[PDB]
DNA sequence: GTTATCCGCTCACAATGCCACACGCGCTGCTCGG
RNA sequence: ACUGCUCUUUAACAAUUUAUCAGAUCUGUGUGGGUGGCGUGUGGC
């Protein structure tokens, strides 16, 4: 069918992604997915805050380590085991079609 | 399928099929109250659909034809404004100011386009010349009940002569019986239309897919169309004339609806003739007064055509074999189940419907004192409706006595007459105490 | 799909002379004026005037996809990689025009570019 | 289907809902602070505003939004506001009394288009749009279908902000106690509002009452055969805060029984 | 995701028509459900062979955080970090203590992630449920010495034959060492599984000693 | 303190099951007090089998008797009947024990919200497993009553209005949800301050006056005396609140 | 002149009951459709 | 042709103030459920 399964991943931890994105393109190729190249972009900044009781007059600095995956094949295996296999939490999964 | 939120939807009225889901989900009593959530029906019995009502929210006031041309017409004894120029404020074609500001305009005043437009350039506000229904609503609520009621009725003690006293004495008697009552007078100018029961404007079938269509349900349509359409207008930024005549028509299409006889007609398609409103499901020979409350059809009874049968005695009269049987199928089926003769009430339907040798002796014995009531077609008075007792024969006429024949004005020219069978005891005492024809 | 601003109803740019008035009133298929009183026309003001030609004007510029879709209602896919699929118009797009709607995809809900033609009744 | 701003808006009070309940089970978590009289307002409060506020924001950035504590933020727009109470009977949740709701309603051109309000500790959920009506948890509402005031149930409010109509209040009551059955008092406006759309009270009545405490109610009490009013049959009640409401005879008998007992202030 | 609610058990589905139950004691007592929700548990019980329904699968039980750890904690499910034992209070408090076979590995500061992320993530995923992760020892005293944490005992008095460990805290933290209904005590109990004793730690406690100095 | 108390819990749990049972065949005045005595039955069942010596004391069934006279049951299978006549989820059963002249067990059951509380005298009054410590107000100032319209003896209505009335000028708020024994069982776990209604019944409050006095709170009638048992005039609460309010609510009594 | 008075003007509003039988019941050029 | 010339040895933590001594139930598918509205005309009495 059509081609663009196109997988964003933020995310703030590193061995759970490794681990993610090698179970992701394990479910494609036990699919049969023509799977694109991962391709890690470049790790990017981001001062973050405390929006909590403050210090008197700290997650400030996180490194958000980023996945771009891509399935462009995607036959009933792909949806279905991927919908099947949850993925945890603290990694966001923003995809497009299109 | 009713459509979606249509004059026959589920979701807003009820449940097609008994007991069930519309899509099809639910289908068991387990379920009786819950709604399901791919369609959003209540999943009950489809009798409701017999008594839920709909409403329209109107997208702008609109009168109640009723109380415009029902002379002598409420609004305007309400008002004090003549009717007609009150219809030509309704039907917008005037103005009306209200609540009479610096200018030298009474807050009953009605205008025309170049006195409105020249008193505009005059005064750009303290005036307000309102047109159309909810001008007259505004008009309306803005006016105190009892406040106006005493000012006439400390009035009525003043002034000559007794034409003007009739007249504000009619006056102040619809307003004391208004206020007095808990009606408020804006009401009369709807704003929100209940639209009737489905069940009871059913979309009848025909052999195949030509639903018959029923009237209500075309005039339904036509005004909701209209007003659907006005709001979309209403959306696209209302250029003025146009909103004003389409708010003109959906005042005259829900006229039409209330009532199909004032301001012409609302004609069917290709069909020259008016549509039953209503108030037309009300009034008349077919109303549901003559029709349906005071004279209703009656399931339990049969006619036929009178011979003579000149051989009964006064109070007996002739029933020909298959109306008794076809008549008092119950009281057979009772008996059965009493000498057993058939366990199951399906055994005694097959057991009539054959006609064993056994059931004429029951239907004989069940009739033995059983009164009936004898009827002539046009009942001009007491006597049109006598009570005999039956005894069976054969054919299919209905004997009665001559003397009682010549008291029902009844020759023997073909003259047809209507049995009964009053069923509970009351009612069979009644007939052999009251109306048995040794007693009148 | 061709839509109408306002339907029954035609605009013209005539004159007021009772010549005129029949011309106009004088042709195969019409009912009477709307304006003022009946035999009295009346003018649909200049500001409705330049109002309705605004709107002509922008409804030619831009042959704009109508019929849209409202943040944060229930929809079914069909898509061919998401067939029979459902989920929540979690946020709208118009010159984009692809949907941004989450879905349960692996579990946990997941916002999907699903384009126009890939969405269902509402 | 569903109605979109109901769904949008049933989702974020499920969310402040279950973070009330988190908050719930935690008596050490509360810390509380006294703004009004004989009663305190709570960081759960603001908790769960932010959250609502959130939640709708990612699904509708521009509307305007109303509460209690944030009083008016005015969105880019003002034509659709959001009136909100991430919790009504406060009093209850300090003293843990299990008995409060989470109440979101939404104003389109000053008509109430869709309302919900949330139980979280029996998990129920009044939804009510426009035009199609009130359900409670997959059930319809219609309200109790008393005919006089007879047998019937009345739920109230006792005025703790404006204690002054307290004795004309009390009289109220009294006069009304000479008819009704019982009353009912729970502390929580949407709550009976609810009850009384649910038909489990036959009446509602409350003198002084918030703006953003019946404007969900209100809507589940219209489209589940009730109506409301003032104390004098108008329309007056959004703005006097004195709200009567239930099914059409209740409401009348009520009236035709307090008419006399009210004072001119509230009229 | 679910079907149907009850006040003993709910209904979920699977897809494909497959249909389970959840009973009563299987849910938290305060985890509000809805026709539509997408819940997840673990598959505890099968009947293949009942009259009803037969797919079982529950929250409470404490496998439940065991499974979650495994597919949160990518160290978890490879085994470097060996899921020791847990002890749960449904929905309210949660203790665990793991070990690891790898030296140059913090459980706390792994299994914990970035500044309280990942059990932080199980938890609002399980519907607020506080959870203690602790190293486990492999005595059971310094065990539950470590088990009470937040705690700190001076007089660790144990006894095997008995089940019975005397671990009291300094004097003034107890009200935070019992904790609420003793969870925090009542977990330790249920971890190592002895009937512990948290009395004092500076007193009347050693009565041998004590009275004899 | 075991035995008893876990006998009668058993019988409030299958007294709960049925009435939660019953209370899905939705319906819009009979059949209410037919699932009434139906749980009673059951009730009477459990009482039979288990310690078939004591005696049952109902509102229904009046008093039927056994062996032991010295053991009476007090067994409410509803309290707050009218809202499960409306479905107003606020309704419980109130199992009492009454030994040598004196309740001992006591136990309110709440299924919708699955409220257990039980009381021992002596060793107290617990929920759940936890100790209800009654609450921390010391008067009358921002408290609740747990305020009770007496729908059954109108004749004390206007004493009774007029008696609120100087309370809600003294007192904060109130509450009245429909359930005697609930409202005890509530004032006794801290949820509202105060207790005090007219005209009560010993089948009512003889399980929530227990579990109110176990939370260190009292119990009593308008006149500090102690034949609220039988006048069916209770005031209830930590004795502080119950001070305070019998001292401005003594000046207006007929009783 | 005005104020009340009256007389012709126009419109609403009724037309026995039944029975039986028969016949018919939009459309149409714009709109959705391949 | 003419920016680039080691930065020095893989994560740096959340849970936290009374109170505890951990403290009955896995049965079905017996049973029913699974032409008409209006108009008009025609006659009859
Ligand atoms: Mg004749
Ligand atoms: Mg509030
Ligand atoms: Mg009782
Ligand atoms: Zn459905």
């Amino acid at each position: 069918q059509n081609q663009r399964i196109r997988i964003r991943l933020k995310a703030f931890d590193h061995r759970l992604i490794d681990q993610a994105t090698a179970e992701i393109v394990e479910t494609a190729k036990r699919t049969g997915a023509q799977v694109r190249g991962p391709i890690p972009l470049p790790t990017r900044k981001e001062r973050f805050t405390v929006l909590i009781s403050p210090h008197v007059n700290d997650q400030y600095e996180i490194r958000t380590h980023l996945r771009l995956v891509d399935i462009v094949e995607p036959t009933e295996k792909t949806v279905d085991a991927l919908m099947r296999l949850d993925l945890a939490a603290g990694v966001d999964v923003q995809i497009s079609l299109g | 399928k009713p459509e979606r939120d249509g004059l026959f939807c589920a979701r807003i009225f009820g449940p097609v099929k008994d007991y069930e889901c519309l899509c099809g989900k639910y289908k068991r009593l387990k379920h009786r109250g819950v709604i399901c959530e791919k369609c959003g029906v209540e999943v009950t019995q489809t009798k409701v659909r017999r008594e839920r009502m709909g409403h329209i929210e109107l997208a702008s006031p609109t009168a109640h034809i009723w109380f415009l041309k029902s002379l002598p017409s409420r609004i305007g004894l309400l008002l004090d404004m003549p009717l007609r120029d009150i219809e030509r404020v309704l039907y917008f074609e005037s103005y009306v100011v209200i609540e009479g500001g610096m200018t030298n305009l009474e807050r009953q005043q009605i205008l025309t386009e170049e006195q409105y437009l020249d008193a505009l350039e005059e005064f750009g506000d303290e005036f307000d010349a309102k047109m159309g229904a909810e001008a007259i609503q505004a008009l309306l609520k803005s006016m105190d009940l009892e406040q106006e009621c005493e000012q006439l009725r400390e009035e009525l003690n003043e002034t000559n002569s007794e034409t003007k006293r009739k007249k504000l004495t009619k006056r102040i008697k619809l307003l004391e019986a208004f206020v007095q009552s808990g009606n408020k007078p804006e009401w009369m100018i709807l704003t929100v239309l209940p639209v009737l029961p489905p069940d009871l404007r059913p979309l009848v079938p025909l052999d195949g897919g030509r639903f018959a269509t029923s009237d209500l349900n075309d005039l339904y349509r036509r005004v909701i169309n209209r007003n659907n359409r006005l709001k979309r207008l209403l959306d696209l930024a209302a250029p003025d004339i146009i909103v004003r005549n389409e708010k003109r028509m959906l005042q005259e299409a829900v006229d039409a609806l209330l009532d199909n006889g004032r301001r012409g007609r609302a004609i069917t398609g290709s069909n020259k003739r008016p549509l039953k409103s209503l108030a037309d499901m009300i009034k008349g020979k077919q109303g549901r007064f003559r029709q349906n409350l005071l004279g209703k059809r009656v399931d339990y009874s049969g006619r036929s055509v009178i011979t003579v049968g000149p051989y009964l005695r006064l109070h007996q009269c002739g029933l020909p074999k298959k109306m008794a049987l076809e008549l008092f199928k119950p009281f057979i089926y009772g008996k059965l189940e009493l000498r057993g003769l058939a366990t199951t009430i399906k055994a005694a339907k097959k057991m009539v419907e054959r006609e064993e040798a056994v059931v004429w002796d029951i239907l004989d014995e069940v009739i033995r004192e059983h009164p009936v009531l004898l009827n002539r077609a046009p009942t001009l008075h007491r006597l049109g409706i006598q009570a005999f007792e039956p005894v069976l024969i054969e054919g299919k006429a209905i004997q009665l006595h001559p003397l009682v024949c010549a008291a029902y004005n009844a020759d023997f020219d073909g003259d047809q007459m209507a049995v009964h069978v009053p069923l509970t005891l009351e009612a069979q005492l009644e007939a052999r105490a009251l109306m048995m024809s040794t007693n009148n | 799909s061709e839509r109408k601003f306002f339907p029954g109803y035609v605009l013209v740019q005539m004159v007021m002379n009772d010549a005129s008035w029949h011309l106009v009133r004088s042709v195969p298929r019409v009912m009477g004026f709307i304006g003022g009183t009946s035999d009295r026309p009346a003018p649909i003001s200049d500001k409705e005037v330049d109002a309705i030609m605004n709107r002509l004007q922008q409804v030619g510029d831009k042959p704009r996809p109508k019929t849209l879709f409202e943040p944060g209602e229930m929809v079914r896919v069909n898509d061919g990689p998401f067939a029979d699929f459902n989920g929540v118009v979690e946020e709208v797009d118009y010159e984009k025009s692809r949907l941004k709607v989450s879905v349960s995809i692996f579990g946990r809900a997941t916002p999907v570019e699903l384009d126009f033609s890939q969405v269902e009744k509402a | 289907a569903m109605h979109p701003m109901l769904n949008i808006a049933v989702r974020a009070a499920r969310k402040a809902g279950n973070l009330i309940a988190k908050n719930y089970e935690t008596p050490d978590a509360v810390e509380a602070s006294q703004k009004g009289s004989n009663d305190f307002v709570t960081n759960v409060d603001k908790a769960a505003e932010a959250v609502i506020i959130d939640t709708i924001r990612k699904s509708y950035p521009q509307h305007t939004i109303i509460t209690e504590e944030s009083g008016e933020l005015e969105g880019t727009d003002q034509d659709v506001q959001w009136v909100i109470d991430p919790l009504d009977g406060t009093t209850n949740f300090i003293k843990r009394l299990p008995h409060f709701a989470v109440s979101i309603a939404v104003r389109i051109k000053g008509r109430t288009e869709v309302a919900v309000v949330y139980d979280p500790m029996r998990n129920e959920l009044f939804t009510a749009t426009r035009g199609q009506g009130a359900q409670l948890n997959g059930y319809r509402l219609r309200g109790s279908t008393a005919r006089d005031l007879d047998g019937t149930i009345l739920a109230t409010g006792f005025p703790f902000k404006a204690k002054q109509y307290a004795t004309t209040y009390i009289n109220i009551v009294g006069k009304l106690f000479n008819e009704c059955a019982d009353f009912r008092r729970t502390g929580s406006a949407a709550l009976d509002l609810a009850y009384v759309a649910a038909g489990r009270v036959d009446g509602f009545f409350e003198i002084g009452l918030r703006p953003w405490d019946f404007a969900a109610g209100e809507l589940l009490v219209r489209e589940a055969g009730g109506i409301v009013s003032d104390f004098t049959g108008g329309h007056n009640y959004m703005l006097t805060g004195n709200i009567v409401a239930g099914n059409p005879r209740v409401v009348k008998a009520m009236l035709a029984n307090m008419r006399d007992e009210l004072s001119d202030a509230l009229k | 995701v679910v079907k149907k609610v009850n006040r003993d058990n709910i209904s979920l589905d699977l897809g494909n028509n497959a249909e389970a139950v959840i009973l009563r004691e299987d849910m938290l007592p305060r985890e509000n459900f809805r026709p539509g929700d997408r819940v997840r548990g673990v598959l505890y019980s099968v009947r293949p062979e009942a009259r009803g329904a037969q797919l079982f699968v529950t929250r409470s039980k404490p496998e439940m955080l065991i499974e979650l750890f495994r597919i949160e904690v990518p160290e978890i499910g490879e085994e470097v970090i060996e899921i020791k034992a847990a002890a749960r209070d449904p929905g309210s408090r949660a203790k665990i203590a793991v070990k690891t076979n790898d030296k140059r590995i913090d459980p706390v500061g792994a299994c914990v992630g970035m500044r309280g992320a990942r059990v932080q993530a199980v938890s609002t995923e399980l519907g607020g449920e506080r959870i203690d992760i602790v190293l486990w020892d492999d005595n059971p005293a310094q065990f539950v010495i470590n088990a009470m944490a937040p705690a700190d005992v001076a007089s660790i008095v144990v006894d095997e034959d008995k089940h019975t460990m005397d671990i009291a805290v300094e004097a003034g933290n107890l009200a935070q060492a019992i904790g609420r209904n003793g969870q925090n005590v009542r977990l330790a109990s249920q971890l190592s599984g002895w009937e512990l004793n948290v009395m004092t730690v500076d007193d009347l406690q050693a009565k041998h000693q004590a009275e004899a100095h």
